[PDB]
């Protein structure tokens, strides 16, 4: 409500507070298999070797 | 001594005024212990003849 109490007469109607800019989250995941073994870097669609 | 201290209420927030509804903040009573001391005695006597 916004309405109730009016005080002491002069009151405002819905959607009269100022609130805050920024986006956030409590939580993400653990992750840790993209910084382990390493990178092989490949030019080509496959490669073979003996 | 003092009495204990307190248990207040919360404001429902629907009206105005001073109206506030606050239970009566009583202020208990004041008391006091009574310290009672007693007497304790004790008595001897000689004779010559021992």
């Amino acid at each position: 409500a916004v309405n109730q109490s009016s005080s002491v007469e002069v009151s405002s109607e819905s959607y009269e507070t100022i609130f805050s800019q920024r986006i956030i989250r409590d939580l993400q995941k653990e992750l840790v298999v993209g910084a382990l073994f390493e990178e092989l870097p490949m030019s080509s669609k496959i490669l073979t070797m003996l | 001594v003092e009495p204990d201290a307190g248990k207040a209420t919360w404001v429902a927030a629907s009206t105005y005024g001073t109206d506030t509804t606050t239970g009566e903040e009583v202020k208990g009573a004041l008391k006091e212990i009574h310290f009672s001391t007693y007497k304790l005695a004790a008595k001897s006597f000689i004779t010559d003849e021992t």
